[PDB]
């Protein structure tokens, strides 16, 4: 499974660029693709969304109108055309796959993003910006503007690990379920507007920035980020 | 007097047949390829027979300006329902003829929604043409001798030169291609023969007379008594046609 | 051939068998000790019905 | 509905679209079923499950056979059944005739037509003209039967009459049988199935309408 | 020689019949006489799951009472979200002659089979986001009529070669073979402990197997025609068989003979599928007459009728939590009843 992004470079403000994501190793036509960018020293921010079959398109308010997301299914390529580039659009744009059926694991695979340098909404709070902490146990919290508990018994909270110099990785989907490959030490729990992610026997290759994402309704919003340092 | 003598007996029989047909079409719609056309034709017949009862009831009183407005509205809804019912009868006839002529095409390469497409086209085209006729023919609308005559001639030419010929020829073709194919069956199907003959006969005897009248009125004008009696007969005949349609198309 | 049949029948001959009264009583006891937790036997309210 | 649920609904709608696409592509072909005990020339009529393609007059045909008392229930929606008989071997012709009686009177084929092919009618001629064998040895009714070379023809109509006589007994008109005399070198066998299939599909069309 | 063996077999059969006859002291109908009758149950359809374009031959619920899988002659398994009617997966099949349909208790796999004599296991929870075959299980000489998952690595298949088989999916080979039936094994129910399983065949005999030792522990024969369905009572000590005789019969494993007969003067059609409730009081039975009947398992009285299908009810299933029943007919629709 491989999402390899392209484009990127120094762009004069007001210019236009196209970023290309090339999928390989999975049924790309049955996956809904998101664009998520991360400023040089900031958190994760959602940008766009192309649905499977290109039926549904969602943009962020910041990029609403001056961004265009489209996919070429036969060529297994995902695109982001964006004009009138601004100095607030300097970020490493990550390409994300997400599939939505019952019991699925959306936001499971993230690509290696390409850095672009340009020369109401539910708010997520992660207060502990940096928790210093090997072989011990840590708890990471997250809050919400509104209860993420839907009427259908689903609480839409997600957890991500961004290892240093790496794309973020899914840990928990819907505040209870562990992903395919994460160690069983991780576990998430909480209620509406009250969330936590506890870890036991913290190891190496296990410290980074932990982002909580909401998926109750668009636009998808992240937390600021809780960082764990050894 | 004498002209008015039959104008009550025929009116009563027409109202009774209209009530029976309205009940039958409502029951058919409640119960419900063939089904789409039969439902559309049942809806057309129910509209037509409700308009029949309405025009009987309204004519049974002296005319008033608002009363005459309602009369014209019910009249035009009646004629629109009559046209769509004739169109749908044509549609079923052609569908049967196709299911006999090209069985393999009918079963394999026929669009799964052609009945909905055809019903939409028939309803829309009939509504457009009949609305043009109503606008240029209503006593309370853009009434005009030339426009009404032209629109009536185009509508009548359409029915009695496109819609009834295809009904008749398609049913005859089904008759021929089943008679020549049932020459080696151990059933000799007679139910089909009586059903098809009944459909064509009911059309050409009890549905077409209303059009035949509203056409023969223009040319070689008749004495008033002939006009009154022929209208009285023709409305009842259309009532019998729209009462016999649900039977022929649902119970057999 | 037939030796297989006779061996199988011999294995089936010497098996402990309980009276039908006991088996029926056990079957009824299961049907009675779980009746209160049977959503079709007793109607479920609209709140507890996912459908 | 939540964003997850809306996206799942969209996925379901796409599955639905693909399902109708597959349904149309499947409806464009006609399903058959090839039957016959053995030594009957099943595989040479159109020259666990063996499926064969063939098309005549731009109509897709798709036969199946097996390598029956219970799985016939699967083939209740088939267009027609193709039954094959070896008419040159009178030693076991009664077995074939009983088999035809079984398939004809099966509960799940009460509306399924059967197309008979009486294979090796090229060897029936040799057997009859040689004089070594005799129908009256097996079927007594031969010596008192006359057709409505001459005697080979009377014989082969005798066999066809047996099969069509089982067919008529309890058909009730919902389904019929189509006999065809055929050889191994005979080519016009897809055309016979084609014409019989037009007849069957005409009956089915006239039956969805409550007429025939 | 063979005469002596046949005489010994006849003596053995007489001994068996005499052994059972001594244990039948009082009929269940007499014991069940003084309990409250269930009365009438009015279970209406709550969902209709359209999308199949052919006859539905099999279906199976999941362990979570939320998902189910259905196989039809359009050569497709569809995995449904019963709560919302959404289609979760559509699995095209190499052979469209499917007769069975199994959902693994873990939910990672499904199995289908039929006239192609191959059981096929499908990997649902995979990367690449599609469903693909993990293993084709070959070795039956005849068509597969049922298949149930012991676990992710073990499956039991009934077939028309008069044989049931047990497999190791990882190795794809018949671990043990169960032989002893004379007709086509039509149904196969796995016990709640997954140590025994009972199979019904076309010889009007139901057989009890030990999965480990691979031996026919008991044979039950009361029916007059082929058995089409078989299902354990939740207790695990009994089971119900439906036949083409228009009759359901309840057999006890410990008494070792029939307990109750579920027949009515009107029913003449064969029985296609049998299921129990969670408590075991109701006996859902699918009939060829295009509707199902709810028999009171203890009192033997039709407590209800499920009439929503305009063709024969081919399958029938009840959830683990007991909320809902599923029926699938040859009318391409499957309905969820509550
Ligand atoms: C299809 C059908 C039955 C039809 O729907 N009609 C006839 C009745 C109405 N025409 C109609 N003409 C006139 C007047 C009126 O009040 N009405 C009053 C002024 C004189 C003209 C509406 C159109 C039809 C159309 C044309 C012919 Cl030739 C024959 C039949």
């Amino acid at each position: 499974v491989q999402l390899v992004e392209s484009g990127g470079g120094l762009v004069q403000p007001g210019g236009s660029r196209k970023l290309s994501c090339s999928a390989s190793g999975f049924a790309f036509s049955s996956f809904g693709m998101h664009w998520v960018r991360q400023a040089p020293e900031k958190g994760l921010e959602w940008v766009a969304y192309i649905s499977s079959g290109s039926g549904t398109i969602y943009y962020a308010d910041t990029v609403k109108g001056r961004f265009t997301i489209s996919r070429d299914d036969p060529k297994n390529t995902l695109f982001l055309q964006m004009t009138s580039l601004r100095s607030e659009d300097t970020a490493m744009y990550y390409c994300v796959r997400s599939i939505y059926y019952y019991g699925s694991s959306p936001f499971d695979f993230w690509g290696q993003g390409t850095t672009l340098t340009v020369s109401s909404d539910i708010v997520m709070t992660q207060a502990t910006s940096s928790v210093p902490v090997p072989g011990e146990s840590v708890s990471i919290s997250c809050r919400s503007s509104k209860s993420l508990l839907h009427s259908n018994g689903n609480t839409y909270l997600y957890w991500f690990l961004q290892r240093p110099g790496q794309s973020p990785q899914l840990l928990i989907y819907r505040m209870s379920n562990l992903a395919s490959g994460v160690p069983d030490r991780f576990s998430g729990s909480g209620s509406g507007t009250a969330f936590t992610l506890t870890i036991s026997r913290l190891e190496a290759e296990d410290v980074g920035v932990y982002y909580c994402m909401q998926h109750l309704e668009y636009p998808l919003t992240f937390g600021a980020g809780t960082k764990l340092e050894l | 007097s004498t002209v008015h003598t039959a104008y009550l007996v025929l009116s009563s029989l027409a109202m009774f047949t209209c009530l029976c047909g309205m009940a039958g079409n409502s029951m058919v719609i409640w119960l419900l390829p063939f089904c789409i056309y039969i439902l559309n034709l049942a809806a057309a017949d129910l509209l037509f027979l409700f308009s029949m009862a309405s025009t009987l009831s309204l004519e049974t009183q002296p005319l008033v300006n608002t009363t005459d407005k309602v009369h014209e509205l019910m009249k035009r809804l009646m004629y629109f329902a009559y046209t769509v019912g004739l169109s749908l009868l044509t549609a079923i006839s052609t569908q049967r003829c196709l299911s006999v002529l090209f069985p393999i095409w009918f079963k394999c390469h026929r669009p799964r929604h052609l009945s909905a497409w055809v019903c939409g086209l028939l309803w829309t085209l009939c509504l457009l043409m009949n609305g043009l006729t109503s606008s240029f023919c209503s006593k309370f609308l853009k009434f005009n001798e030339d426009r009404c005559f032209r629109v009536d001639m185009v509508q009548a030419a359409l029915i009695m030169g496109v819609l009834t010929p295809v009904m008749t020829l398609s049913s005859l073709t089904l008759f021929v291609w089943v008679r020549r194919s049932s020459q080696q069956w151990r059933r000799q199907p007679t139910r089909l023969f009586v059903v098809v003959l009944a459909s064509v006969l009911v059309f050409l005897i009890c549905s077409l007379p209303l059009s035949i009248y509203w056409f023969v009125l223009y040319w070689l004008s008749l004495p008033p008594e002939m006009q009154v009696l022929c209208f009285s007969l023709s409305r009842l005949s259309s009532s019998v046609s729209s009462s016999a349609n649900p039977v022929i198309y649902f119970l057999v | 051939q037939a030796r297989k049949l006779v061996e199988q029948l011999k294995m089936e001959a010497n098996i402990d068998r309980i009276k039908v009264s006991k088996a029926a009583a056990d079957l009824m006891a299961y049907c009675e000790a779980h009746a209160k937790e049977d959503p079709l036997l007793t109607p479920v309210p609209a709140s507890e019905n996912p459908f | 509905v939540s964003a997850e649920d809306k996206a799942a609904a969209e996925r379901s709608k796409m599955i639905d679209k693909n399902l109708r696409e597959d349904g149309e592509k499947a409806r464009r072909t006609l399903r058959l079923l090839l039957l016959g005990a053995d030594n009957s020339g099943k595989s040479t009529i159109v020259k666990g499950i063996f499926e064969t393609k063939f098309q005549v007059d731009k109509v897709n045909f798709h036969m199946f056979d097996v390598g029956r008392r219970k799985w016939i229930q699967c083939f209740n929606d088939v267009t027609a059944i193709i039954f094959v008989v070896d008419s040159s071997d009178y030693n076991r012709l009664q077995e074939a005739l009983n088999d035809f009686k079984s398939i004809w009177n099966n509960r799940w084929l009460r509306t399924i037509s059967v197309i008979l092919f009486l294979n090796k009618q090229d060897l029936l001629a040799e057997k009859v003209l040689a004089g070594k064998s005799k129908i009256e040895d097996y079927f007594p009714e031969f010596a008192r039967y006359t057709t409505p070379d001459p005697r080979v023809t009377r014989a082969k109509y005798f066999i066809r009459k047996e099969f069509v006589d089982i067919s008529t007994a309890s058909g009730d008109g919902r389904h019929i049988c189509y006999p065809h005399f055929t050889c191994a070198v005979d080519t016009e066998n897809a055309r016979r199935i084609f014409n019989d299939c037009k007849d069957i599909i005409l009956q089915m069309n006239l039956r969805e309408y409550n007429l025939v | 020689e063979l005469d002596q063996l046949r005489q010994e077999a006849e003596q053995l059969k007489n001994q068996i019949r005499d052994a059972r006859k001594a244990c039948a002291d009082a009929t269940l109908s007499q014991i069940t006489n003084n309990i409250d009758p269930v009365g009438r149950i009015q279970m209406r359809t709550r969902r209709t799951l359209r999308g199949h374009l052919a006859k539905i031959y099999a279906m199976h619920w999941g362990t979570d009472s939320r998902l189910l899988v259905s196989a039809s002659q359009d050569g497709k398994l569809i995995i449904w979200d019963s709560y919302t009617t959404n289609k979760v997966h559509a699995i095209p099949l190499r052979s469209s002659w499917v007769m069975t349909c199994a959902y693994a208790p873990s939910g990672n796999y499904v199995a289908c089979g039929g006239l192609d004599n191959i059981c096929s296991i499908y990997n649902l929870k995979t990367r690449e986001g599609n469903v693909r075959v993990s293993r084709e299980l070959a070795g039956h000489t005849g068509y597969l009529s049922c298949c149930r998952f012991l676990d992710d690595n073990q499956i039991v298949t009934s077939s028309g070669d008069t044989t049931c088989a047990l497999w190791d999916i990882e190795t794809g080979q018949q671990t043990t073979t169960f032989t002893g039936h004379t007709g086509d094994v039509m149904s196969l129910s796995l016990a709640p402990d997954t140590r025994l399983f009972v199979s019904g065949a076309c010889d009007a005999s139901a057989k009890l197997w030990d999965v480990r030792e691979g031996m026919c522990r008991q044979t039950f024969t009361g029916h007059e025609s082929d058995i089409n369905a078989i299902c354990f009572f939740p207790n695990g000590n009994a089971f119900a068989t439906g036949s083409d005789d228009a009759t359901c019969r309840l057999f006890d494993l410990r008494a070792d003979q029939e307990l109750m007969t579920y027949s009515h003067d009107n029913i003449i059609c064969g029985i296609t599928s049998v299921s129990f409730s969670k408590s075991g009081r109701l006996l859902l039975a699918g009939y060829d007459d295009f509707n199902c009947n709810v028999w009171d398992a203890l009192k033997a009285d039709r407590a209800g009728v499920l009439a929503g299908h305009d063709n024969r009810v081919s399958c029938l299933g009840v959830t683990d939590d007991g909320m809902a029943v599923a029926t699938g007919s040859w009318d391409s629709f499957l309905k969820i009843w509550n």
